């Protein structure tokens, strides 16, 4: 069959990839026969050349063979813990410290409720500041954690270098801040902006997830589509605002004031969300919006099935990929047994 | 393989194509066997004009990958047009870029009440410097287009392009307000001349390869969109009349004519709604939450096909440099290889 | 008298002769009557149930527009569309955890039969235009084999 | 809604009392629904909604 | 046809599965002269198993 292929290479110039048989046959016979692989014609070169890469790609993590069998050293343990199913310290470590978390944000979402952190009585006795040392109790556990990450790091370059690391390094900082700018006496202002990062602490979910690694490759790779997401919704933005607004100057009580209003009800129009607090008035005003909706419609729906696209090929070769690693494991117990 | 399909034809009376041999060994052999290609079946015919084609849109990119070879204010041009020649040709296109992005932001500002005629009415700042900056930008563009008014290659073709005309009816607005304050000043078109003066953001097109290319698509689909405009007027229509007629009878109806139900009609089928028409009999209510679903089908009716367009061609386009790339390493590596 | 006025725009389905979009759109709607017929049980029984829910846990409060059912299916099924006027509102905290749910529930259910319309419109008029391209090829097929 | 609360608790009489009316707010945004009876006041509030 | 697999596989010690010629005539095949279904390559296994 590939002598026909290598008989039609020694007829002309050209050569031709049949779409059917697999490559690595094919590559074979070319290395057997002495033959050069970048002379096989050019559609079919090409066809080749997709088919091959996507054979690597099936093949690069088929070398998952490291991963075999506290008994080598310290980083033995910290790739034991690293993957919260080899032993039961570390699983039991794993759901701990996310319940933790969860306590966490519970105790942070709930500090601002008029019953538990803020006066529902005027006059009667809770505002118990206990939430602080809660707080506490949390943070050092939180602040456990890093230094047992940096207890056996591999590589502290590396690992300080990871979106991992400093998204934890962001979330235990801001009670630290907190603690030395009252150490430096209190000065009202950038106290709620500390505050903020309490909730940017959820980001240490990652850990206890799936879909948000998945989702964080899919941004990392769709960098280009979200950047001119961004651009082209801003065009959309100053061009419907200033029609908009130099539509709506002048009225009974307008509340174009200027060019940032405009802003504010081209993006409650586009996203077609519609609160209703500006709205237009004139003939155009009306008509510019309605124009201004689609438009909306069109620019967000452009890259929306782009990202998501995007992120359902990844998560389904993880899954494939995955999935047959456990099949391969299958398929050597099996040709082991017999 | 082929003189086996052949044979079958002459058996027959009627040839059919291979699925597994491609085209581009099948045309040699039909060639060399001097075979009608017209005759080869009716389905068969199809599926293999269908692939003709679809192998055919890879002989013309690679034969316009020497795009110009020609050398001189003609070599400037080409180095102008492809900014990625030499650092003067990356100058001018980055210091535009930032000039035009200057000439926005400023017409942007142009209303901020600490930049405008509010927030100084006691003693008075409303820096009129604004103009100023405006007019540099205008002369800078205005030297833009005077190269391109040297440089092209053809006067006729370069002004019958999109971008020429983009780029004139930008630079109008200037010496049309110059035109109109020389001769007195009246009330009316100015606000109109400063609501064309925003159009100076399409120049980013150059500065950009998602902006042509979404035209691309907008001009491949008109039709589509034509059919997406026809039936939202019938909808809108529709949907208006009949809410109107179940709807002016009320104590303080906002529907006071058609063109209000016009209004709240395509504020509906958007799934916008603002709030501030609301029908208030059953019959009201209840086409509208049919305006509203109609509305959710008609504009979800052609948003597939213009993602699936959109997505092609930008896959094409950015696997042009791809493919580009890798025949570049290819024909570098196979002379040294023999 | 207003009755028959209103069929007046009625009278705008005259445009189906100058037009393909609408043939295509009337074939692909007799062809998935099944599918439009379980987005509306479906949809009302999303109405049914949201709007008890909703108009049970909003019976009693200082102006509350829930006045019966009727009023929760006319809230049902602004908030289900994702259109949301604003004129009746939730204001307890089932009624807003509940108002939530009935967006997001109306959200899938809305989505549930829309692609696969969009799927069956685009097909017919994909193999719409396959066919008409196949007749005026076979008809240059024919041409050039009657030239040579 | 810890962000728009914190952005939006300080003015006049905002309706952001509580996190709890943030999540109001946000899930009623989140689904593209816009009642309108909770509207940011502030830039940050704005951007935030958006 | 599916002789000629076998013999190729022989020939390397690895088998490949015809994309052409179904299962239900492969496993047949396969039974028939006895080889084993889980030497037969890498990529031709995922796929023939799926």
């Amino acid at each position: 069959d590939i002598f026909r292929h290598i008989l039609n290479f020694y007829r002309t110039g050209k050569l031709h990839y049949p779409r059917h048989e697999c490559i690595s046959a094919y590559d074979e016979e070319l290395a057997f026969f002495g033959l050069i692989p970048e002379i096989i014609g050019d559609c079919c070169y090409e066809e080749y050349k997709d088919r091959r890469r996507e054979n690597a790609e099936r093949l690069q993590d088929d070398a998952d063979t490291d991963t075999a069998g506290t008994m080598t050293a310290r980083q033995r343990v910290w790739r034991a813990f690293e993957n919260p199913h080899t032993s039961t310290m570390a699983l039991v470590f794993y759901y701990v410290t996310g319940f933790f978390i969860a306590v966490s944000v519970i105790a942070n979402v709930v500090e601002t409720v008029p019953c538990g952190s803020s006066p529902g009585h005027i006059k009667e006795l809770r505002y118990a500041v206990a939430f602080f040392c809660l707080d506490t109790a949390c943070v050092m556990i939180f602040t456990v954690e890093y230094l047992l990450r940096l207890a056996a790091a591999p590589s502290r370059y590396r690992f300080v270098r990871s979106v991992m690391s400093i998204i934890d390094v962001v979330a235990i900082l801001p009670y630290y801040i907190g603690l030395v700018m009252t150490d430096n006496e209190d000065v009202s202002g950038a106290f709620v902006t500390l505050r903020v990062f309490r909730v940017f602490r959820i980001f240490k979910f990652s850990r206890h997830s799936q879909g948000l690694r998945i989702l964080g490759y899919t941004l990392k790779s769709c960098a280009s589509e979200l950047g001119f997401l961004l651009f082209s919704l801003t065009m959309a933005i100053i061009i419907f605002a200033t029609v908009m607004f130099y539509a709506e100057k002048g009225s009974s009580a307008s509340k174009f004031t200027s060019i940032p209003a405009a802003f504010w009800y081209t993006i409650v129009t586009m996203t077609t969300l519609g609160y209703g607090d500006m709205v237009p008035k004139t003939i155009a005003g009306k008509i510019f919006g309605s124009i201004c909706s689609l438009s909306g419609v069109l620019v967000i729906a452009l890259p929306v099935p782009v990202i998501v696209s995007n992120f359902s090929r990844i998560y389904h070769q993880n899954q494939r990929a995955d999935k047959r690693r456990a099949q391969k494991k299958a398929r050597l117990a099996r040709i082991r047994a017999a | 393989d082929i003189f086996r399909h052949i044979l079958n034809f002459y058996r027959t009376g009627k040839l059919h194509y291979p699925r597994h041999e491609c085209i581009s060994a099948y045309d040699e052999e039909l060639a060399f066997f001097g075979l009608i290609p017209e005759i080869i079946g009716d389905c068969c015919y199809e599926e293999y004009k269908d692939r003709r084609r679809e192998n055919a849109e890879r002989l013309q990119d690679d034969a316009d990958t020497d795009t110009a070879g020609e050398s001189a204010r003609q070599r400037v041009w080409r180095a102008f047009e492809n900014p990625h020649t030499s650092t003067m040709a990356l100058v001018f296109y980055y210091v535009t870029g930032f000039f035009i992005a200057v000439s926005v932001i400023a017409n942007v500002v142009e209303t901020v009440p600490c930049g405008s005629s509010p927030g100084h009415i006691k003693e008075l700042r409303y820096a009129v410097a604004f103009f100023c900056l405006d007019t540099a930008c205008v002369m800078i563009f205005t030297v833009e287009y005077l190269l391109r008014l040297a440089a092209a290659p053809s006067r006729y073709r370069f002004v019958r392009s999109v971008m020429s005309i983009i780029d004139v009816v930008a630079i109008l607005p200037y010496y049309i307000g110059l035109v109109m304050t020389d001769n007195e000043d009246v009330s009316g078109a100015f606000v109109t001349l400063r609501v064309f003066r925003v159009f100076r953001i399409f120049k980013f097109s150059r500065h950009s390869q998602g902006l042509r290319i979404l035209g691309y698509t907008l001009k491949s689909c008109a039709s589509e969109l034509g059919f997406l405009l026809f039936s939202l007027t019938m909808a809108i229509i529709i949907f208006a009349t009949v809410m109107f007629y179940a709807e002016k009878g009320s104590s303080a109806s906002k529907f006071t004519s058609i063109p209000a139900a016009f209004w709240y009609t395509i504020v509906t089928m958007t799934t916008l709604g603002y709030g501030d028409m609301v029908p208030k009999t059953i019959a009201g209510k209840i086409f509208g939450s049919i305006c509203s679903l109609s509305g959710v089908l008609v504009i979800a009716l052609p948003v597939p096909v213009i993602v699936s367009n959109f997505s092609r061609i930008y896959h094409q386009n950015q696997r042009a440099d791809k493919r580009r790339a890798q025949k570049k390493a290819r024909l570098a590596r196979i002379r040294a290889a023999k």
